[PDB]
């Protein structure tokens, strides 16, 4: 882009974008930080089997997911990549953006989670058998809550997530890495304007939501190789297409 | 497919 005017557009454009596809209103998010999950409902689902607890958390990804798809596709840039592209983006970045997002859902005061109706601490998910996949969200999570993200810097920031030149398997690379630097424009300028450059340095690390990804991978893939006939049966298509 | 027809639609 040339000129302040075109980048401000941009950022206003994916601005708008995020906030018609986020699934939660973030104020629809705070009001609920009170409705905490009793010890007997933290109890209750640790006592769920390894497989409902597994089958309910790829439906609620795959839910965050739908979401994410919805987003890509007003970007306008992104619609304009071929199709291949689109899905190569997809399929690597939906999961990250979903793991950026979910930040909004905690609540780093007491470290708990909104999912299905309250809010609830890591202990919630133990039977899952995945400890360490769920304490590195929840340390992921805690991480962007303490740098207080705003919906804007929310918005700029997964569009570049999802928009990452990088990833194996693109064809039109560089039309990839000429929408990527724009987006990086427009968050910087948003950034500068706002006084927020401070956070540049304090954004977590590359590789950080590569590893995330990987680990939901390979956790899914021991889940998978024990219970073969419920991700057939019982786990949501668009989740299997992505990640099994 | 499930993303081939979400992105048509």
């Amino acid at each position: 882009y040339a000129s302040l005017t075109e980048i401000e557009h941009l950022v206003q454009s994916v601005c708008k974008s995020y906030r018609e596809t986020c699934q939660l209103r973030l104020e629809d998010l705070l009001r609920q930080r009170s409705n905490i999950f009793s010890r007997e409902e933290v109890t209750g689902y640790q006592r769920k089997s390894m497989w409902e607890m597994w089958e309910r958390c790829a439906h609620h990804l795959t839910e965050a997911i739908q979401y994410v798809v919805e987003f890509a596709k007003r970007l306008s840039g992104f619609m304009e990549l071929c199709q291949n592209d689109q899905i190569v983006l997809l399929k690597a970045g939906a999961m990250e953006v979903v793991l950026v997002r979910m930040c909004r859902a905690y609540n780093a005061d007491n470290r708990t989670v909104f999912f299905e109706g309250k809010y609830g601490g890591m202990e919630l998910f133990r039977a899952l058998g995945c400890s360490e996949l769920i304490s590195s969200i929840f340390d992921f999570s805690h991480s962007l809550s303490a740098l207080h993200f705003s919906e804007d810097e929310i918005a700029l920031y997964t569009a570049l997530v999802l928009i990452n030149a990088h990833r194996p398997g693109l064809q039109e690379k560089r039309k990839v890495e000429q929408l990527q630097y724009n987006l990086e424009l427009a968050f910087h300028h948003h950034l500068c304007k706002t006084h927020r450059q401070s956070i540049l340095a304090k954004l977590p690390p590359k590789g950080k939501l590569r590893s995330l990804c990987s680990q939901h991978v390979e956790r899914l893939q021991i889940f998978q190789h024990l219970h073969p006939i419920v991700v057939q049966a019982a786990f949501p298509p668009l989740y299997k297409e992505l990640f099994s | 497919k499930i993303l081939h027809r979400l992105l048509q639609e």
